[PDB]
């Protein structure tokens, strides 16, 4: 289908939490190692001639460090599948009451 | 196929899962549910505590043998006695009488909470119907009783929990005045503004009930805001009455150890040394190989002593086994554990809701000030790091303090006991809260701090680092599972960072702030770990430090004294074994193994299998599961400190031990 | 944060200002993250490029402003080397990258590799990417 | 499948009749009067109720949470209690039928002995 | 003054000024004993104005 | 001792064929290829302590009860039961009833009472044991799946520090707290359960034998 | 620098001082032929031995461990040995000085007692 998802493998800390949502009978999630694993050297990979498009990985709201993506069909690439509204923050201290300030 | 076994471990992947243990999640529960299951507990509660008033009697007034004593009803007896349910009567005459007061308050609590769990039911099912008049009432928009519930709560059932606060107040003084008038009727006990005796409990009961009334008409009036816990109070003000009620149950547990050493309790406590427990369980009246029955006198095989026939439980005295302490230290460490992981579990049931809105942008939506606080990313780290420097001074100094002492005891380096901190003792105005004031509840006080800081980390890490922590902002990782054990050997290991993980940490931390409870309560010296131990000094210290009392032994030596007594019976020797199996297995799943376990476990699938084809016939399709980390530090939670607290019950239940005679130097 | 309360060895790249960020926002990213989602080449030989933010919620285009915002830290850009607008051979280039440290156990670990490379901005050239120790522009150049 | 009880069953037998055939090869003297028969099946007994527990306690305990669900609001925790019930009644109608009394008859129940 | 008054009376109550730490360090710092949140307290109203 | 050693020969196997790969990791997209590393994160529900080192440290876990079981024999205490010489029910009736010519020291339980009387009637047995139990469980902090929250709270420490070192202190607290990696945090993890175990061990075998030849007339 | 080691030194004392000074506020009875202004100086000079010897061995046994190396082939066994040389002859010189004998002087080795 449509909106493939792949794995960044700049961002992947190689948890598999991506891979347990990964329907068994298509791997389209696996491992790459290239050393040890003490210093993320187990990256995961998305196969996409496997990959059938399942938001399973994606919609699943685990990848900690946003390598799962999902590209949108036209061009948009997401990183998590919901993300908090970007706020202005400050601190609110009261006059004279509750807190002084100062 | 290598993927039908994929698509089997596959299915206890620390995920978002089904997970058993939540099938009562409050997520999933509305308002009139809660109000079903907790009516339902309630009535299971009255069931219990009929099943335990059954096992209070002693003489069946229809005339039969009783029940042996047991450490259920042990812990209440002194109430029951103080209700005037129950007696510490020698005859059997006036014991008659308390085993049909008992066997009818059972049945009174049968009824009762047969009716409360049926109730709970209806609740439950969302069925407010009135069999009898065939209507069905509402939830949300309720008349409470009828003229009452108008005069007060004038219609206008509370819609919000804030706003449900009041009527809960106001039904909680109900509550307090029919208790009140059960004691005046029932149970005689006129309420006399005498604070010695029961009439004090119905004086300060119809007290409460006008104060209890009198808020709640203040908080139906003018309901107060916490706000946010108005929205998820299925965790959020579920979690924050948690720890309220962790905090309250500690304070339960510290008035009851000061109250039932008090004279004022001596009629119900300390006259429970005057009396002969025959306890389950408990070394029965042994006979030999040849026993051939025969009753009437033993001809063959005669048993350990002529009376007590056959195998009958061999009686124990209150003053030897120190039963009016050892019910109070059971009644008093029962509540401060249960605080301790009430309190806990608020934090953390907390941490999942407040990890909750944080994945969803809600965590910056809050207003009250409960949470603006904390939403700072720098006042979290000075907090958890002042709790960190803090819990280290305290922890060092009341830990080099104890190996000294331990130092100056054995002589190690060649030191002295006078060399030790016996005169450590708390201030002159710090010693009247102890009896006996030494270096011992000096090492107290700084233990409890020690270990309730401890502790604190960790609550203070669920409290904050619920979804981020400075450590993983400053990686490019969020938390956002609260159940999730690890990310994997990246940065070395990031094994035990989600809230529940955190929850599992601070259980195991205070562990040792609690079990030191158990050491105090009984008396058994943590000022250091070789007390009592004739090795070179350790027995001067009722002479270097002048006590006045003299504690069971050391922190290592109290498992050798009043271990004594756990081996010498049966029941607390099997309950030694059971819990040590318990909490050693928890390394099964604590250790970092899992992986090891499901490779085994393919490798035992393919085994039964295979033997399951050249011995047997047929597919042997089933496979062997491996419990998740997630699933694996729950399990070996519940082990670990289950383990621990099965055998810190046998400390507690084995006796007191604490003679009030110190014994001299050595010389 | 405070330079006093985080790891000692951190730059103001990875010193984050809105003391309370990590829940402004996604917590991964310390600052707005952008993608590089689509380079096309129409009328005249410019490129439009179009910066879809890690929210997906906006189609945007580098502007002085965000050009601004950028080099102000407070937003990066990424280029996602599986872009279908590339100019390099970049299923080449990661491939036979990875063949000098990565052994083949899966037989396709290396095949589907794909990773983000970050945008930077000069002045006197654009939006430029550096890439294997040579500097790329997005105008014309690396696409 | 009825294959896999005739095992069980009959491996349990076997291994029975196992320990029947080494408590004869091992010269022992049996406790004053018992017979050399049944002293090594009652062990027998008592070792395979111990494996046999330990294994329906994991065999059911682990189906329970397979089958624990909402509906298990009612009658799940009511059989917790008369699990209660039934083990408090068992500890007078099985274990310790009586309160201990002397061979007279006389209740010790004070510090009068 | 007054707010000296709440200091030894009670640490936190006079210490409103500082951070949202702070006064749970004061206010710990009372729980123990009375005399370090006093202490505290005073410490952290006599900096702001020496 | 066939339990033991065939307990820990479970591991020892594992070592010796499932060094590299093994038929659930053929079956999976997965190799081993360091011999040292502890995971491959919480993937398959986890992949916690799979290579040849951490299956080391389990073999040397395992035949710790095997090799205590010599301890306890060699020092004559009784392992065929956890309880003897303890007048609970029939411990003490062992050597009528099974005719014996010794009199072991205790049960398996019961031998953690009996045979320390002596080792807490000396000062040097007593701080022995106390640092073996200190060493010992100082194990769980490596050994729990904690790594990851210690890292937390170590950068937590260091944030302290520095933070307790600028504005009250003065100039940088460069200085980091350093948590062993998981492999190191495993392998000092064995080494204090095994040293705390056997620095105890010794306690048993030297402080006497304590099996005199006196079969302990039933107490009837 | 040299503020560290001027509160290093600087905590010690204040604790020096401060044991110190609260041994004459909790108001206790001394060893019987003892002087209340050294019992609680010996017991804080333990217990600050105690945990600054914590501290070096933490140190010195985590510098040497990024100090170590295929250098220390020599004087990594031989510094252990004589490590183990000083500890056998203070077992002589200082602790225990001589093999216990009566107060008389006569040796007891056998179970003549
Ligand atoms: C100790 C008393 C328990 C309780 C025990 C019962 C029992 C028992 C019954 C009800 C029943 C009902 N209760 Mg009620 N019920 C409790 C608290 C509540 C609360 C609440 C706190 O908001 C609500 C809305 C209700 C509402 C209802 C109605 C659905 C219904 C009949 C009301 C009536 O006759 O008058 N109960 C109190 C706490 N309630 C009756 C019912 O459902 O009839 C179909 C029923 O049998
Ligand atoms: C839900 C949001 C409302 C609220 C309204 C109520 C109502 C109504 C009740 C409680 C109840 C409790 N609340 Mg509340 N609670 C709120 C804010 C708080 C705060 C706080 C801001 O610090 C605290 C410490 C507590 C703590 C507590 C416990 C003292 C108490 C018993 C809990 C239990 O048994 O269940 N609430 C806000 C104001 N809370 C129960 C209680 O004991 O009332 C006397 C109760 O009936
Ligand atoms: C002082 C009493 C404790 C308390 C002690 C318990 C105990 C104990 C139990 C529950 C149980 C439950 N409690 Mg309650 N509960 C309290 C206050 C609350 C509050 C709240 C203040 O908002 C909520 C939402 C709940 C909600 C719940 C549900 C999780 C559950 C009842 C339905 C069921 O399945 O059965 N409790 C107070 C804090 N509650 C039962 C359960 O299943 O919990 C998982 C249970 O065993
Ligand atoms: C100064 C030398 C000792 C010291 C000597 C005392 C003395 C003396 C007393 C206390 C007492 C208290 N100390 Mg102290 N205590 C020390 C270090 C600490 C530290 C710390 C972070 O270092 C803390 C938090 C505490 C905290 C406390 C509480 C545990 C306890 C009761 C206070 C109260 O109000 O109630 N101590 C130092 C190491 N501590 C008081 C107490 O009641 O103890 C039972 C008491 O009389
Ligand atoms: C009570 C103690 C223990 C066992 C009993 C045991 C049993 C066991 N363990 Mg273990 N274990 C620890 C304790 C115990 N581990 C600790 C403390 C650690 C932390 C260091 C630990 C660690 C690992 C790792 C890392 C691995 C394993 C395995 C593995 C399996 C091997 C399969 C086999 O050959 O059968 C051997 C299995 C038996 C002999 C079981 C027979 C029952 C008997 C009568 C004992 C009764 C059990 C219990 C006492 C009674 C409770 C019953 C209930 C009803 C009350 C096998 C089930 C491995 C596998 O799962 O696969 C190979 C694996 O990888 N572990
Ligand atoms: C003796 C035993 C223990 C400590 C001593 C201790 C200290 C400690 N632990 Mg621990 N721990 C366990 C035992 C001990 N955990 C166990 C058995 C588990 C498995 C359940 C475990 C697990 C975790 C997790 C998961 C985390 C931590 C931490 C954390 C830090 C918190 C900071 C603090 O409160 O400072 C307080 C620290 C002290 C007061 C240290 C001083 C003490 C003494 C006077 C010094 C003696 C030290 C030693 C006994 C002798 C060495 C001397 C030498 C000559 C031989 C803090 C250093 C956490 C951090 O790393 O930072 C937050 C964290 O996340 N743990
Ligand atoms: C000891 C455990 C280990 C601690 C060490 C942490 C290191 C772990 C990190 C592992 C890595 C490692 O270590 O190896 C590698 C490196 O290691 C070293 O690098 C460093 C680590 C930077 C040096 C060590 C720091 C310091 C010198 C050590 C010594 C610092 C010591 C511990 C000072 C702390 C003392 C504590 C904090 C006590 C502070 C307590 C404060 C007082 C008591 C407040 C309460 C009293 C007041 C309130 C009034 C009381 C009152 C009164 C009177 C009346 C009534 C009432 C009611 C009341 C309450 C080499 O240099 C390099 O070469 C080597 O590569
Ligand atoms: C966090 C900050 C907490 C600071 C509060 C200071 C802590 C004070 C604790 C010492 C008090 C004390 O010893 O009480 C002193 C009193 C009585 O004090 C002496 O105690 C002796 C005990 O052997 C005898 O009872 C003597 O009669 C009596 O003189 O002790 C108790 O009975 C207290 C009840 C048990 C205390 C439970 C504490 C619960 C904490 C849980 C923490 C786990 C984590
Ligand atoms: C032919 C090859 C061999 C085939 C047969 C071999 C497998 C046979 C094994 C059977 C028995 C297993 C040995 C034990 C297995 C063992 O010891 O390891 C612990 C075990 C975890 O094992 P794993 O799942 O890693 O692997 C075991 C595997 O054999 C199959 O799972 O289970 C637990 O965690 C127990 C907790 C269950 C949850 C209980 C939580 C606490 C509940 C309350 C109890 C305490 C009360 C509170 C007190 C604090
Ligand atoms: C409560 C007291 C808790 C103190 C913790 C002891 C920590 C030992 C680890 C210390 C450690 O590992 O690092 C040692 C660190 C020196 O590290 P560097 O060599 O990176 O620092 C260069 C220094 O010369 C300039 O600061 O010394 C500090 O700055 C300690 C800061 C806390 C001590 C100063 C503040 C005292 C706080 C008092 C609170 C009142
Ligand atoms: S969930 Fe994300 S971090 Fe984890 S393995 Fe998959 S892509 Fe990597
Ligand atoms: S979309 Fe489906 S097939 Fe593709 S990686 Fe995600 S879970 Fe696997
Ligand atoms: S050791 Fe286990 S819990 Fe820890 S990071 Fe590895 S897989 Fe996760
Ligand atoms: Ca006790
Ligand atoms: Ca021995």
């Amino acid at each position: 289908a449509k909106k493939h998802y792949f794995i960044i493998e700049n961002l992947c800390v190689g948890c598999g939490l991506c891979l347990d949502k990964c329907p068994p009978k298509v791997n389209a999630i696996g491992y790459k190692f290239y050393g040890d694993v003490q210093e993320g050297g187990f990256r995961c990979y998305i196969d996409q001639a496997a990959c059938i498009s399942c938001s399973a990985c994606f919609s699943g709201d685990e990848c900690p460090s946003g390598a799962l993506i999902e590209v949108l069909p036209d061009g948009e690439v997401l990183d998590f599948s919901y993300t908090p509204p970007e706020r202005l923050d400050f601190d609110l201290r009261f006059l004279h009451r509750f807190h002084r300030e100062a | 196929d290598a993927a039908k076994m994929r698509r089997f471990l596959f299915q206890r992947t620390e995920t978002r899962s089904t997970k058993w243990y939540q099938i009562f999640d409050t997520e999933k529960l509305d308002d009139e549910q809660v109000v079903g299951g907790h009516l339902a507990l309630l009535g299971v509660l009255g069931f219990i505590m009929g099943i335990y008033y059954i096992s209070g009697i002693q003489v069946f007034p229809w005339g039969a043998p009783g029940f042996h004593d047991n450490w259920f009803y042990l812990t209440i007896k002194p109430r029951m006695v103080s209700l005037g349910i129950d007696t510490y009567s020698t005859k059997t005459a006036d014991l008659e009488a308390a085993g049909a007061r008992l066997l009818g308050w059972a049945a009174f609590h049968f009824l009762v909470g047969s009716v409360l769990i049926f109730g709970g039911w209806r609740h439950w099912t969302h069925n407010l119907t009135n069999p009898f008049t065939g209507r069905c009432g509402n939830f949300r928009d309720f008349r409470f009783l009828g003229k009452f519930g108008d005069v007060v709560f004038n219609g206008t059932s509370a819609k919000s929990y804030k706003e449900a606060l009041g009527p809960h107040a106001v039904y909680m003084s109900l509550l307090f005045l029919g208790w009140g008038i059960v004691m005046w009727a029932i149970l005689g006990f006129a309420p006399i503004p005498d604070f010695q005796t029961i009439n004090s409990e119905t004086f300060m009961s119809f007290v409460f009930a006008v104060i209890f009334f009198a808020l709640g008409i203040y908080w139906w009036n003018n309901p107060p805001n916490a706000a946010i816990h108005l929205n998820d109070d299925m965790k959020a003000a579920f979690s924050v009455h948690l720890t309220a009620i962790g905090y309250i149950n500690i304070a339960l547990g510290c008035i009851a150890f000061v109250a039932f050493q008090q004279p004022s309790f001596a009629p119900y406590y300390k006259e429970l040394d005057k009396l002969v427990f025959y306890l389950y369980g408990e070394p029965f009246n042994r006979v030999s190989f040849n026993f051939v029955e025969q009753g009437g006198k033993v001809i063959s095989g005669a048993k350990e002593f002529a009376d007590f026939p056959a195998y009958a439980i061999l009686p124990k005295s209150g003053e030897a086994f120190g039963m009016a302490r050892v019910v109070t230290n059971l009644i008093v460490f029962n509540h401060i554990i249960c605080g301790v992981l009430y309190v806990f579990a608020g934090v953390y049931h907390g941490g999942q809701y407040l990890l909750k809105i944080q994945l969803n942008g809600m965590y910056n939506q809050i207003k009250s000030i409960w949470i603006t606080k904390g939403r700072d990313q720098e006042v979290q780290v000075k907090i958890l790091g002042t709790v960190m420097a803090l819990c280290f001074a305290t922890m060092l100094s009341v830990y080099a303090v104890i190996v000294w002492n331990t130092i100056c005891e054995l002589n190690i380096f060649g030191t002295n006991i006078t060399m030790s901190f016996y005169w450590l003792k708390p201030l002159p105005i710090f010693q009247w809260m102890f009896a006996d004031p030494s270096i011992n509840d000096w090492v107290m006080a700084h233990v409890i701090t020690a270990g309730s800081l401890f502790s604190l980390i960790a609550l203070v890490r669920i409290a904050f680092f619920a979804h981020t922590s400075p450590l993983w902002d400053d990686l490019g990782l969020k938390k956002n599972s609260y159940s999730f054990p690890c990310l994997g050997p990246v940065y070395g290991g990031t094994c035990g960072v989600s809230i529940q993980d955190q929850l599992w940490f601070a259980m195991l931390w205070g562990i040792k702030g609690l079990s030191a409870v158990c050491w105090y309560i009984d008396g058994a010296w943590i000022a250091s770990m070789m007390y009592g131990v004739p090795a070179a000094d350790a027995k001067a210290w009722d002479s270097i430090a002048h006590l006045h009392h003299h504690y069971t032994s050391g922190i290592f030596y109290y498992f050798w004294t009043e271990t004594v007594t756990i081996f010498s019976s049966s029941h607390l020797s099997t309950i030694l074994m059971i819990g040590h199996l318990v909490w050693f297995i928890s390394f099964a799943v604590w250790f970092e193994d899992r992986g090891s376990r499901l490779e085994g476990a393919d490798i035992q699938t393919r085994t039964i299998r295979w033997l399951g084809k050249k011995f047997l016939n047929r597919d042997v399709n089933f496979r062997f599961p491996v419990l998740t980390i997630s699933d694996s530090k729950l399990a070996g939670t519940f082990l670990y400190f289950g383990g621990t607290f099965m055998l810190v019950f046998l400390f507690l239940a084995n006796g007191f031990y604490q003679t009030n005679s110190p014994l001299p130097p050595p010389v | 944060m405070q330079p006093q309360l985080s790891r000692p060895q951190t730059a103001s790249n990875q010193v984050r200002k809105a003391v309370s960020g990590p829940w402004s926002g996604n917590a991964v990213h310390k600052a707005e993250k952008y993608f590089i989602t689509s380079a096309k080449r129409d009328r005249d030989g410019k490129l439009q490029i179009e910066l879809v933010p890690a929210s997906g919620r906006r189609k945007l285009s580098p502007t002085p402003e965000m050009i601004r915002r950028l080099i102000d830290g407070e937003i990066e850009i990424y280029i996602l080397t599986t872009q279908p607008d590339i100019a390099i051979d970049m299923n080449k280039e990661i491939i036979d990258m990875e063949n000098r440290y990565v052994i083949d156990f899966d037989k396709r670990g290396v095949k589907w590799t794909m990773r983000e490379i970050p945008v930077f901005y000069h002045e006197g050239k654009g939006l430029c990417v550096e890439l294997h120790n040579k500097i790329y522009t997005l105008d014309q150049f690396f696409k | 499948n009825g294959k896999l009880i005739a095992l069980a069953v009959g491996g349990a037998v076997l291994m029975g009749a196992l320990f029947f055939s080494v408590s004869f090869l091992t010269g022992y003297i049996p406790a004053p009067n018992h017979s050399a028969i049944l002293t090594p099946l009652r062990s027998f007994m008592g070792w395979f109720l111990l494996i046999f527990c330990a294994s329906i306690i994991i065999m059911g305990l682990g189906k329970m949470s397979s089958a624990i669900s909402d509906k298990w609001f009612l009658s799940f925790p009511l059989s917790i209690f008369v699990i209660v019930m039934v083990m408090f009644l068992s500890l007078r109608v099985y274990w310790e039928k009586g309160r201990t009394t002397t061979v007279d008859g006389k209740y010790i129940r004070t510090t009068a002995e | 003054i007054r707010r000296l008054i709440l200091a030894f009376i009670l640490p936190p109550a006079a210490v409103m000024n500082k951070e949202a730490g702070t006064i749970m360090l004061t206010g710990i710092l009372t729980l123990w004993g009375w005399i370090p949140g006093v202490v505290a307290a005073l410490i952290m109203i006599s900096k702001e104005q020496s």
